[PDB]
RNA sequence: GCCGUCGCUGGCAGUCGGCAGAGCGAGAAAGAGAGUGGCGCGGACGCUACGCCGCGACGAGUAGGAGGGCCGCUGCGGUG
RNA sequence: GGGCCCGGGGGGCCACGCGUCCCCCGCGAGCGCACGGGGUCGGCGGCGAUGUCGGCUACCCACCCGACCCGUCUUGAAAC
C-alpha cells in the first residue's frame, strides 16, 4: 500500500539525497523534487508529473492511470502541450481540477510548468 | 440622503467624550430613531461575439511566493501623519540654520508646509537665503519675533512646488556626443519673481526694527567661554 | 535565580515505541490520531500500551 | 436552500453578540458598586475615629486581613526551615511578591522568615498597580499574562470572579475564595527598588529593610513595581 | 425584541 | 544581473570569531580546533574573567537565518548536471556549488544549465 | 500566538478592555477637577478685588 | 531579542472545492442533526507525521551517568 | 452613615418602547475614526569606474580593561 511502501522508502531509497542539511528526492514523477509522502511520484495510486518536452518547446504531462497498477509499461500516459504560456497553464489546471485527480498538487504542477516555460524561453 | 453632521460632543481629551453614553443618546434624540426590519464582457468580432474576460489568469507563476503578513492598525503613511510644531516657533520668528549650506544664518520663519517642513526665507539681499524648506529639529528658534501677519504668502508655495527635481542627466547618446557635464539647477524666473515679491513685503517690516538688518546679515558662531546651555537666545 | 530542583524535570514515560517495524509504526499513527482527535480515554490507553516494551505487554491465555 | 441555515447562523451570531453586551453591562455595574463599596469602607474608617475623638475615647481600627510579602534576599545560604517557608509562600526568587491573608499560622511564618522578607499592608492603589501591571494568572500551570477578563472568568468563574475587578475586590476585601484567587495569581516579579534599599541585612526598626513596615510597604511598592 |  | 533571493532578511550572528583551543598559542602541536578542557586546575573551564571562552549552546544562530550565506541563499553541493533539476523548484532560496572535482569540461555544461534554469552558482567562474 | 502585554495604566483602551467603568471614573475627576480649578480661580479672582 | 532543554503525556490527516461552501478561543456537562403533526469554471503555504506548528517555565557543574551528533578514521554489503 | 441616600410634597444615568397578568405603594442596516490580537511610511537626501564603495571573520600594527602554565595527586597548586 501507499503508506506501507512510504514507510519503507522514507529513508532507504536510491533517489533520496541527503547533504547540506537538505533532503531532496530524484524520483521520476516527483514535482518539487523533495522527499515527502505527498509529493513522492512512486508511492501513490495516482501521481502527476510535469517534465519538459523532448524537443525545445513544450511541456509533457505524465498521469498515472488507475487500471494498470502492476504493469509499469502501460501504467503512465503522457501528453505534450506545445502551446502558449497561459493555455497550457489552464489545460494542466483543467486536467487536474475537472478530473479531480490528486487535486492538492495543482499549484505545484502550475509552478513547475511555469519553471519549464521560463527555462525554455530565449535567455538574456 | 441625510446631511452629515459633526460630533455632537466636544472631545475633552483624546479618546474620551465630554458627555456620557446616556447623555449622547439624549442629545442624538435616539429615543425617536428606532429602526427595524463584472469580469466578462461581450464584444463584437469580425465570426460573432466574444466574451472577453477582464484580468485574465497570469502567464507566469514564480516558484515561491512570500506569505501574507499580519494586519496592523496604528501605522499610517507619512502623508497622513500629524505635523507637530513647537510653540517657540511662530510666524515672523527669527531662526538660525545649522545644517544647510546657510550654516549659522539668521532667517525669518514664514509658515509650515503640509508635509511638516518649515518654509523659511531670510532676506536674500541680506543673508542670501531664499524661499526654502528646513526641518524644525535642525533649526534654533531665536527669541526675536516680528509681526508678519500682514504678509500674503503665495498659495502655490506648496511642498510640491519646493520638491527637488532630478536632473535626469546621467548620460545619453546625444549627451555623450556633445557632452554638457551633468547640468545645474537654473533658478526659475518663477522662483525669482516669488522671491522678489516676498522680499518686497518682508524687507519694509525688517527695516522698521533698528539694527535688525545688520543682525540678520551677521552670522551666529560660538566663541570662547560661550556655552549654549548658559545663554538664552 | 530560582531555587527549584531539576531532579525530576524529565518525565521518563515512552513517547513512542522503540521497535522499528512499519506495521506497528502505522498502528501507532492511527491510534495517536484517534487519541488526540477523540475524547475517549480508550484510544489513549491503547496508544500508551502500543508504546510499551515486550515485557510490559505480556501474553494472554485463552483460559 | 441554505437560506434557513444562514439566518440560523446569524441568530447564533446575534445571541453571541448579546450575551457579551449583557456581560459588559454586568462588569460595568459591578465596578460601579465596588467604587461605592471602597468609598464606604474609606469614609466609615474616618467616621469611626471622629465619633471617638468627639467623646474622647479611641477607635482601634481592625487588624488588617491582607499583607503583601516581598523577598529581599538571595538563594545563597538559606536555612532549610526558611527555605521551606519561602517556597510555601511561593517566593522562590528575590523580588518576588505575593499576597497573604493574616492569622496566627501566617504571622508565625512571617516571623520564621522575617529576615528574608519585607512585608506590609498594601494600599488599594498598590493592589491596583500590582494586579494591572504585574498581573499574571496560573492557568493550566502556565504563567499566562492577564490580557482579558475571559481569562479570569474561564477559571475563577465558578466562584463568581469573572473580571479583573472581581479579582481586585476579592483580593482587597479578603473574600471567601481568597485561597483560590491568590493561588490563581502567579507570584509577582518586581524589579529592583529604584532609589535603593536602605540596608538589606537589618530589620526595618533597625533602620534597615527587613521585617514589617506596616504602612510604608506602598512607598517600596511604588519604587519597585 | 425591545428595539423594534 | 545578480540572482536575488526570495527574501533577504537581516543576518545577525552572536559571535564571529572562531573558538580557539586552550593554549593553542604557546605550542604548535595544539591546533586551533576546539577541545573542551577537562583538567582539574584549568582556568578556562572554570570560566574565569578575561580568559578564553567556551562554545555554549547560547551562541546558536537564529533558525530563520541559519546556514544562510551572506547572499540570502542556502547552499548545495552539485556533482553533475542531473543534480540541478533537484534544485530547480528551490530556485529563489538555495544555490549551487559545483564540486571541487568536476573537471572544467563538465563544469562548463553545468554552469550553462544552471544559467538556463536561472539557478545561482556561487563559483561560476571557478576553473575555466 | 502570544499576545503582547500592554499596560492597563498607560493604555486607555486596554483599561476599557478590562474595566469599562474606568471611562466614567476618568471623565469624572477631570470634569470635577476643571471645575474645582475654576472654583479656585474664582475665589482667587474675587480676592484680588477683595484686597483692592 | 536569539539558542537550547523540560512540560503542556498540547495542536495539525480538514488540502473535507460547481459531487464546493471553507467555522470550532469561547466564561458555564452536551447537535451550526435528521425527518414527523399544528454570467465569468476561480481559491498562497503546508504534511521528509521519525513531519510541521503553538504556548509557558527553565539553562552552573568535578567524580559519575545518559542521550543526540548531516562530527571524524579505516574496511564490507548495497546504492548514487 | 446604611437601607437602589426607606417614604411624602442644576447636573448625571451601560435608564427611555407599546399590550397585560402580578406582589410590593432573539437577525435594523450602512459609513467612517481609532491609546484597540508585537512597525510602518502610498516619507526623504547624498554620492558613486583607475579612485572610490563594502568585507564583522582572516594577516600585521596601535590602544583601554581583563589576564600566573598546562596535565596531575590533593582539604588545598601559578607554586620553593
Ligand atoms: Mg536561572
Ligand atoms: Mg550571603
Ligand atoms: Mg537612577
Ligand atoms: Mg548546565
Ligand atoms: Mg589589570
Ligand atoms: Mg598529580
Ligand atoms: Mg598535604
Ligand atoms: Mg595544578
Ligand atoms: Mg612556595
Amino acid at each position: 500500500s501507499a503508506h506501507l511502501q512510504w514507510m519503507v522508502v522514507r529513508n532507504c531509497s536510491s533517489f533520496l539525497i541527503k547533504r547540506n542539511k537538505q533532503t531532496y528526492s530524484t524520483e521520476p514523477n516527483n514535482l518539487k523534487a523533495r522527499n515527502s509522502f505527498r509529493y513522492n511520484g512512486l508511492i501513490h495510486r495516482k501521481t502527476v508529473g510535469v517534465e519538459p518536452a523532448a524537443d525545445g518547446k513544450g511541456v509533457v504531462v505524465v498521469m498515472k492511470r488507475r487500471s494498470g497498477q502492476r504493469k509499469p509499461a502501460t501504467s503512465y500516459v503522457r501528453t505534450t502541450i506545445n502551446k502558449n504560456a497561459r493555455a497550457t497553464l489552464s489545460s494542466i489546471r483543467h486536467m487536474i481540477r475537472k478530473n479531480k485527480y490528486h487535486p492538492d498538487l495543482r499549484m505545484a504542477a502550475i509552478r513547475r510548468a511555469s519553471a519549464i516555460l521560463r527555462s525554455q524561453k530565449p535567455v538574456m | 440622503k441625510g446631511k452629515p453632521h459633526c460630533s455632537r460632543n466636544p472631545v475633552l481629551v483624546r479618546g474620551i467624550g465630554r458627555y456620557s453614553r446616556s447623555a449622547m443618546y439624549s442629545r442624538k434624540a435616539l429615543y425617536k430613531r428606532k429602526y427595524a426590519a463584472l469580469a466578462t464582457v461581450t464584444k463584437p468580432v469580425g465570426g460573432g461575439t466574444r466574451v472577453v474576460k477582464l484580468r485574465k489568469m497570469p502567464r507566469y507563476y514564480p516558484t515561491e511566493d512570500v506569505p501574507r503578513k499580519l494586519l496592523s492598525h496604528g501605522k499610517k503613511p507619512f502623508s497622513q501623519h500629524v505635523r507637530k510644531l513647537r510653540a517657540s516657533i511662530t510666524p515672523g520668528t527669527i531662526l538660525i540654520i545649522l545644517t544647510g549650506r546657510h550654516r549659522g544664518k539668521r532667517v525669518v520663519f514664514l509658515k509650515q508646509l503640509s508635509s511638516g517642513l518649515l518654509l523659511v526665507t531670510g532676506p536674500l539681499s541680506l543673508n542670501r537665503v531664499p524661499l526654502r524648506r528646513t526641518h524644525q529639529k535642525f533649526v534654533i528658534a531665536t527669541s526675536t519675533k516680528i509681526d508678519i501677519s500682514g504678509v500674503k504668502i503665495p498659495k502655490h508655495l506648496t511642498d510640491a512646488y519646493f520638491k527637488k527635481k532630478k536632473l535626469r542627466k546621467p548620460r545619453h547618446q546625444e549627451g555623450e556626443i556633445f557632452d554638457t557635464e551633468k547640468e545645474k539647477y537654473e533658478i526659475t524666473e518663477q522662483r525669482k519673481v516669488d522671491q522678489k515679491a516676498v522680499d518686497s513685503q518682508i524687507l519694509p517690516k525688517i527695516k522698521a526694527v533698528p539694527q535688525l538688518q545688520g543682525y540678520l546679515r551677521s552670522v551666529f558662531a560660538l566663541t570662547n567661554g560661550v556655552y549654549p546651555h548658559k545663554l538664552v537666545f | 535565580g530560582v531555587d527549584i530542583r531539576h531532579n525530576k524535570d524529565r518525565k521518563v514515560r515512552r513517547k513512542e515505541p522503540k521497535s522499528q517495524d512499519i506495521y506497528l509504526r502505522l498502528l501507532v499513527k492511527l491510534y495517536r490520531f484517534l487519541a488526540r482527535r477523540t475524547n475517549s480515554t480508550f484510544n489513549q490507553v491503547v496508544l500508551k500500551r502500543l508504546f510499551m516494551s515486550r515485557t510490559n505487554r505480556p501474553p494472554l491465555s485463552l483460559s | 436552500n441554505f437560506a434557513e441555515l444562514k439566518i440560523k447562523r446569524l441568530r447564533k451570531k446575534f445571541a453571541q453578540k448579546m450575551l457579551r453586551k449583557a456581560r459588559r453591562k454586568l462588569i460595568y455595574e459591578k465596578a460601579k458598586h465596588y467604587h461605592k463599596e471602597y468609598r464606604q469602607m474609606y469614609r466609615t474608617e474616618i467616621r469611626m475615629a471622629r465619633m471617638a475623638r468627639k467623646a474622647g475615647n479611641f477607635y482601634v481600627p481592625a487588624e488588617p486581613k491582607l499583607a503583601f510579602v516581598i523577598r529581599i534576599r538571595g538563594i545563597n545560604g538559606v536555612s532549610p526551615k526558611v527555605r521551606k517557608v519561602l517556597q510555601l509562600l511561593r517566593l522562590r526568587q528575590i523580588f518576588n511578591g505575593t499576597f497573604v491573608k493574616l492569622n496566627k499560622a501566617s504571622i508565625n511564618m512571617l516571623r520564621i522568615v522575617e529576615p528574608y522578607i519585607a512585608w506590609g499592608y498594601p494600599n488599594l492603589k498598590s493592589v491596583n498597580e500590582l494586579i494591572y501591571k504585574r498581573g499574571y494568572g496560573k492557568i493550566n500551570k502556565k504563567r499566562i499574562a492577564l490580557t482579558d477578563n475571559t481569562l479570569i472568568a474561564r477559571s475563577l468563574g465558578k466562584y463568581n470572579i469573572i473580571c479583573m475587578e472581581d479579582l481586585i475586590h476579592e483580593i482587597y476585601t479578603v473574600g471567601k475564595h481568597f485561597k483560590e484567587a491568590n493561588n490563581f495569581l502567579w507570584p509577582f516579579k518586581l524589579s529592583s527598588p529604584r532609589g535603593g534599599m536602605k540596608k538589606k541585612t537589618t530589620h526595618f526598626v533597625e533602620g534597615g529593610d527587613a521585617g514589617n513596615r506596616e504602612d510604608q510597604i506602598n512607598r517600596l511598592i511604588r519604587r519597585m513595581n | 425584541r425591545g428595539l423594534r | 544581473a545578480a540572482l536575488r533571493p526570495l527574501v533577504k532578511p537581516k543576518i545577525v550572528k552572536k559571535r564571529t570569531k572562531k573558538f580557539i583551543r586552550h593554549q593553542s598559542d604557546r605550542y604548535v602541536k595544539i591546533k586551533r580546533n576546539w577541545r573542551k578542557p577537562r583538567g582539574i586546575d584549568n582556568r578556562v573551564r572554570r570560566r574565569f574573567k578575561g580568559q578564553i571562552l567556551m562554545p555554549n549552546i547560547g551562541y546558536g544562530s537564529n533558525k530563520k537565518t541559519k546556514h544562510m550565506l551572506p547572499s540570502g541563499f542556502r547552499k548545495f553541493l552539485v556533482h553533475n548536471v542531473k543534480e540541478l533539476e533537484v534544485l530547480l523548484m528551490c530556485n529563489k532560496s538555495y544555490c549551487a556549488e559545483i564540486a571541487h572535482n568536476v573537471s572544467s569540461k563538465n563544469r562548463k555544461a553545468i554552469v550553462e544549465r544552471a544559467a538556463q534554469l536561472a539557478i545561482r552558482v556561487t563559483n561560476p567562474n571557478a576553473r575555466l | 500566538r502570544r499576545v503582547l502585554k500592554k499596560n492597563p495604566l498607560k493604555n486607555l483602551r486596554i483599561m476599557l478592555k478590562l474595566n469599562p467603568y474606568a471611562k466614567t471614573m476618568r471623565r469624572n475627576t477631570i470634569l470635577r477637577q476643571a471645575r474645582n480649578h475654576k472654583l479656585r480661580v474664582e475665589r482667587a479672582a474675587a480676592a484680588l478685588a477683595a484686597k483692592s
